């Protein structure tokens, strides 16, 4: 697995226990207070299975 | 989609 101090994300910063979420895109993950995804969407799109495209490849 | 949540 990754170690703690992989960087992620737009702003290229630790995981830190934070939500994240992955992108079907491009495959780097995302903390969803960097990209505009709350938690309770971050449940719902888990449970669904639907795919999450990051700003970046939008 | 694929998440982590704060554990
Ligand atoms: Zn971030
Ligand atoms: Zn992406």
């Amino acid at each position: 697995g990754p170690l703690p101090n992989a960087l992620y994300c737009i702003c290229r910063q630790p995981h830190n226990n934070r939500f994240m979420i992955c992108c079907d895109r491009c495959e780097e993950w995302f903390h969803g207070d960097c990209v505009g995804i709350s938690e309770a969407r971050g449940r719902l799109l888990e449970r669904n299975g639907e795919d999450y495209i990051c700003p970046n490849c939008t | 989609a694929r998440t982590k949540q704060t554990a």
